[PDB]
């Protein structure tokens, strides 16, 4: 759960002080990032059917030991690709929901905090998601200041899954 | 907490007089399939990761709720959790048929843990069929023989099943 | 030389007629494939030594046996390995031919001929190649509609080879 | 630092209280694993070296997308088959070292604690490792209750890797 | 031979009139379809002897009486005789569903084929079998869609699975 | 079918000619190789249980991957076990029916026909059946002018094998 508003309540919670005009100014900064991650995120949802095809597509031929190899973990038949579609189809729609809170808590509380034992239980390499998120950060195609945003964005999920 | 031995040393002393010979004629007997009972706690515990991944790749196929969005061990930490839950549930279990007891089992870890899965929103139905899959594993396990002598094992696979039992009906 | 000009040419030849616009049809889907065949051909042989280094370690990988036992037409020694590597940058470079000219010709003349009776007489065994093209058409990495036709080249090496 | 006569003085340590008859035993029940495991530390002293090349072999049969594609991770070049015999080097000596400890102390200590960040940080897959230590526990072909020790042994390295 | 154009063609010669607007707007969604016509021939032509493989692979494991000796399938000439009528069944479905019109595989199929079974002593029913089960396992290939742009199927999977039944009823 | 009584026929149905005295020889001859042909078959027929069983577990032992890797041609459960013996049984019987036959018919018109075809369409290899016949022609353990013919039999299902 970490919002700018939801941090600043904790800092004069866990103080015990009243708001103050250190708080309110984070409330018309986030203005400077909202009027464009609003729009951001609806771009993001009109983009996510092919951005999550063309993940697939990019990790299946950068690892193609995955399409090949009979596994449990790797996507030889039909329902392993339908768990990797629905796995960056969960990876992109955490981006999404971080794009529009506004802070990385929703990404930081819904993937973080247990990848490194799943990666470790049942064989997924976060290399794959490393792939897939290098490709949807190549293939999103935000411009100006929203392109800026997801980058810092992306590369918090990158740097958390490596 | 308490070994086989001391339920008969507690017991003996709620009584109090000394340890007649019909309870050492079968402590002489546990002492001579103990071995079989330390050794198949340890093998039970070898594949211990590998039953505990192929239990829950069973149970979220049989319930295709718990990876589903809305329910209980669907967010990352969740699952993570639903893991750790089994993995314990096993290793107590496991340290249950270490002590011949089950004791420990219901000393450990049941009793407040039916309280804690309804307070919790937890189903308890699932963790149960999940517990009695991994008996069956458990014991076939420790069971089948691989590069180990044959030998009459079958109050193992027998007590093995009670406790996993006790586990299954404690939780519910 | 299956080329859809050639065979075009090779029709109105049979029929005796002149040209007719069948074939400026066909000259229009040959200049459709092209533009995007050439590219696909370019990457293919920017890629191609990592490609076939790839393939000749993912077979050797694939059956552990012929790396094992001292034998003919296994890779027992290097040279084994060298005429292996060989064989498959034959075959990576049929593929590109293949894409570059249309159609199946190159592959048809210069393997399919008689690729099964050298793997008889040599005692060769064709899912090696199989193998290596399934390797490859998984590690070439293309999106697109240049992409699916070098793979469908690739499938129907595969499937003739078998 | 697990071995049962230092956890047995940290036990009389922590309750303040000097050895008791149980303690004793401990040590001649080290007698039953010690008799046959300072044999088996030396016959796999023996075994070492054709063990650490056949689990080099295994590895690259295994995963031949490891000596194709290049990487720094990957063993493409010598430099980094160099570091994979010394990386399974470093496992079986901790084998033996765990083996003449007599718990997994010396293992757990050396290995297995930074494992989750090395494999997250440096993109090593543990399935590697766990290939290496089955074929080791496959070939090490130990007698008796020597074996048996080392195989509740090799599966607490694949349980703490996996 | 005759291609739904030419279908549309010699109905409108039949009449001798012109062609009508609907029909024309009929035609307009089928070049508008065009290009899943390509991408389910190219995806079927793709895996067509590997279907052609399982096909005898379901029949041989059906009826055991065909590889036994004295089956018409038995020995092997005769069995690479039926891969062959296999493989050019399965070639001129693709042919069909190319060109859109059943009329190529009805033309150069439905004619002789049930007379070259009952005078040469071939089970027909054995071949109906295995075309119905080609058939579905080229309904399975050609539906799923892997790593391919998505959209409705539905006309496409109607029409090959006439072929199909086409072919079985050819056959009987 | 190989006879050389009907080879002879058809020969003088070709010319349109009666029966010459060439075919008078003919007869003569298969009179000869029938001599002890026919005793051949019986020793043969006597022995076929034991060939075609030590056939098949010299073909397992001869390539361990057969048993081990779980395909579609080898016998990785006890089905295709079953169905190898059925094979190897099936080749021992055309030798047989070859001997009896007096040439090569019964295996030209029974094997020889498409072997190389539904070897390439299921992925069989026929070295397999080329060390069975190896075996079996060491196995028999005949003398005299019956072992070699029988021999020539098998080699030249052999030459036509591979
Ligand atoms: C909301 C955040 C979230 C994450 C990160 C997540 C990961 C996740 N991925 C899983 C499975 C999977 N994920 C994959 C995907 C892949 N594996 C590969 O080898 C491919 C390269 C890659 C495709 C990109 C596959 C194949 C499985 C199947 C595991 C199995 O069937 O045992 C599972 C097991 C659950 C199940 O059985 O369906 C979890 C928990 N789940 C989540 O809910
Ligand atoms: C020593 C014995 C002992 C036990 C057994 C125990 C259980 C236990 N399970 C918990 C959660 C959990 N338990 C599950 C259980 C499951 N997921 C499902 O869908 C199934 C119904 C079930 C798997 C069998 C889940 C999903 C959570 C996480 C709920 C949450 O943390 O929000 C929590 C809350 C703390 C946390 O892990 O976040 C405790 C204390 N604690 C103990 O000290
Ligand atoms: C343009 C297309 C084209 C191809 C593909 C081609 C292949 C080809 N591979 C051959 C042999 C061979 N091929 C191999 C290959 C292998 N053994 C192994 O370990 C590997 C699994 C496999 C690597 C693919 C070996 C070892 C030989 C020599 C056989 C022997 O040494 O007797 C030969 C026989 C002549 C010779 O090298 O010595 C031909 C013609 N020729 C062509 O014109
Ligand atoms: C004593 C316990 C111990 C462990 C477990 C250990 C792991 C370990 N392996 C490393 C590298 C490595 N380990 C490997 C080995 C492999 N990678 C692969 O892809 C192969 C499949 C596998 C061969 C089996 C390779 C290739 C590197 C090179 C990384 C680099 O050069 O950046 C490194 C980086 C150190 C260096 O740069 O030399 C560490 C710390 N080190 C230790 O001291
Ligand atoms: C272009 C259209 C076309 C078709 C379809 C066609 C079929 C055709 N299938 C034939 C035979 C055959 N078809 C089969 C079929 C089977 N084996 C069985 O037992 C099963 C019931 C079925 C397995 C699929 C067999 C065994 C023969 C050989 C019959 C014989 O040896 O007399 C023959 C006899 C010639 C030959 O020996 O090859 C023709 C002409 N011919 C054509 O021109
Ligand atoms: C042979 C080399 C080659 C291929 C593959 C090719 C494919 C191809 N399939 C396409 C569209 C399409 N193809 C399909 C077909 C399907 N999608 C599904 O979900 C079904 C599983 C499947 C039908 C069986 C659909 C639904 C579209 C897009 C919308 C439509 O036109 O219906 C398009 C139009 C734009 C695009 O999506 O790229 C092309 C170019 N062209 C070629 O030259
Ligand atoms: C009278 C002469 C004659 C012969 C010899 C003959 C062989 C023959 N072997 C076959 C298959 C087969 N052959 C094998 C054989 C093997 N895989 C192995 O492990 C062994 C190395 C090898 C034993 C030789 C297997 C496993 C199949 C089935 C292929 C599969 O299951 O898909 C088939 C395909 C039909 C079927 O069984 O299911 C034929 C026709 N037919 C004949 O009419």
């Amino acid at each position: 759960m970490k919002t700018p508003l939801t941090e600043a309540v904790a800092l004069a919670d866990s103080q015990g002080r009243f708001l103050s005009n250190t708080e309110l100014q984070y409330l018309y900064g986030r203005l400077r990032q909202g009027a464009f991650a609003l729009e951001a995120a609806q771009t993001l949802t009109a983009k996510a059917d092919t951005l999550v095809n063309g993940a697939a597509q990019a990790v299946y031929s950068k690892f193609p030991y995955t399409t090949s190899t009979p596994g449990n973990n790797f996507a030889a038949d039909q329902r392993g690709k339908d768990k990797c579609a629905r796995d960056i189809g969960y990876y992109l729609r955490m981006v999404t929901y971080c794009l529009v809170a506004g802070g990385t808590g929703p990404m930081d509380e819904y993937l973080i905090a247990g990848v490194d034992e799943i990666n470790r239980t049942f064989d997924l390499s976060p290399s794959w998601y490393v792939e897939a998120l290098k490709h949807i950060k190549a293939n999103h195609g935000l411009t100006g200041d929203a392109a800026t945003e997801t980058n810092n964005y992306i590369d918090y999920a990158i740097n958390a899954l490596s | 907490m308490f070994d086989i031995f001391t339920r008969v040393v507690s017991q003996a002393d709620a009584r109090g007089e000394f340890i007649s010979s019909d309870k050492l004629e079968a402590l002489k007997k546990v002492v001579a399939e103990g071995t079989k009972r330390s050794d198949a706690v340890s093998r039970m515990t070898n594949n211990a990761s590998s039953i505990v991944t192929n239990a829950a790749r069973q149970l979220f196929a049989d319930q295709p709720q718990l990876i589903a969005p809305g329910g209980n061990a669907y967010t990352n930490r969740r699952m993570a959790a639903c893991l750790r839950d089994m993995e314990i549930i096993l290793r107590y279990v496991t340290y249950a048929t270490f002590t011949g007891d089950a004791s420990v089992l219901n000393d450990r870890c049941l009793n407040g843990l039916r309280e804690t899965y309804v307070a919790l929103g937890v189903p308890g139905a699932s963790v149960a069929a999940g517990v009695r899959a991994m008996g069956k594993a458990a014991v076939a396990i420790v069971m089948d023989p691989a590069g180990v002598t044959s030998g009459d094992c079958s109050s193992l696979q027998q007590e093995i099943e009670l406790y996993f039992e006790t586990a299954a009906k404690a939780v519910e």
